[PDB]
């Protein structure tokens, strides 16, 4: 899993 | 009443995305003032193509890197922008950034290749599909015409858009239907599973009122999408398992993180 990325790019940019 | 959601998710959709159905359209056939596309039909055309798209893979060691691996690449390019304006759509989206960021990266991870395979249909027709947005166009049968596996990957994917380009859905309806394919409350390891349901049913609704009225002839449209929904998840299924291939039969094509990460334990 882990998604490190996804979450990065959920916050704002 | 839940009609300002619908023209609120077509603007977060016109917004965060650079290429639409309608410039598809337009581009696949209408010159008008000028600009047709550059056709990449086979290995030579092929380069001449790479040799502007890099001043990378054509003078780089990469101008004769198996074709199959150099196209991988590209594609792997789309996919990652379009991952990206996804996730801006998805915030922009009335419900979804009130979620648990771990439920947001939950419904991105299962619903954006669906949504892909949606929107690409948009540039595909019969014979091949726009490439670097509507500057070239790659055709079906060079494709085709590659080793296996990639040979194998597109072909589902046009025949899935034929038959889903025939619904002639437009921008309006892509929008609510590629939220309702994000937004799908039945996704594995989702936490608050609750909210996501309704927001689904929300959308769904507002969908099948938009194309109700949008398409008052194409009468059981709602249903035929709710079926294609389900055509897109197996699809998806089907082209991770020809990656999954690839990937280990193949070292030479390598995943970007973010994509790594995506298929990453996916199904
Ligand atoms: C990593 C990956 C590979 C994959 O699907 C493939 C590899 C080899 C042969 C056939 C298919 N595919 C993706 C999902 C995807 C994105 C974009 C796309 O078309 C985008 C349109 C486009 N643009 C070019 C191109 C542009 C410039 C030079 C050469 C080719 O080619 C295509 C099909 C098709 C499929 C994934 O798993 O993330």
């Amino acid at each position: 899993e882990r998604h490190k990325i996804l979450h990065r790019l959920l916050q704002e940019g | 009443d839940l009609k300002s959601l619908a023209k609120r998710i077509y603007e977060a959709y016109l917004k965060n995305f650079n290429m639409n159905k309608v410039k598809a359209r337009v581009i696949l056939s209408g010159k008008a003032s000028n600009n047709p596309p550059f056709v990449i039909h086979d290995m030579e055309t092929l380069c001449m193509a790479e040799k502007t798209l890099v001043a990378k893979l054509v003078a780089n060691g990469i101008q004769n890197k198996e074709a199959e691996v150099r196209i991988f690449h590209c594609c792997q390019c789309t996919s990652v922008e379009t991952v990206t304006e996804l996730t801006e759509f998805a915030k922009a989206i009335p419900g979804f950034a009130n979620l648990d960021l771990n439920d947001q990266v939950t419904l991105l991870k299962y619903g954006v290749y669906e949504a892909i395979f949606a929107m690409l249909s948009s540039v595909m027709n019969k014979d091949g599909m726009l490439v670097a947005y509507g500057n070239g166009f790659i055709t079906r049968e060079f494709l085709k015409s590659l080793r296996k596996p990639f040979c194998d990957i597109m072909e589902p994917k046009f025949d899935f858009a034929m038959k889903f380009n025939a619904l002639e859905l437009d921008d309006s309806d892509i929008s609510l239907f590629v939220a309702a394919i994000i937004c799908c409350g039945d996704r594995p390891g989702l936490l608050n599973v609750g909210h996501i349901e309704k927001m689904q049913e929300g959308i769904v609704h507002v969908l099948r009122l938009h194309l109700q009225s949008n398409h008052p002839d194409d009468i059981f449209l709602f249903p035929k999408l709710l079926q294609k929904m389900a055509d897109l998840r197996q699809l998806v299924t089907e082209h991770a398992q020809l990656v999954q291939i690839i990937k280990k039969t193949e070292s030479d094509a390598a995943l970007h993180p973010l994509l790594q990460e995506i298929y990453r334990d996916m199904y």
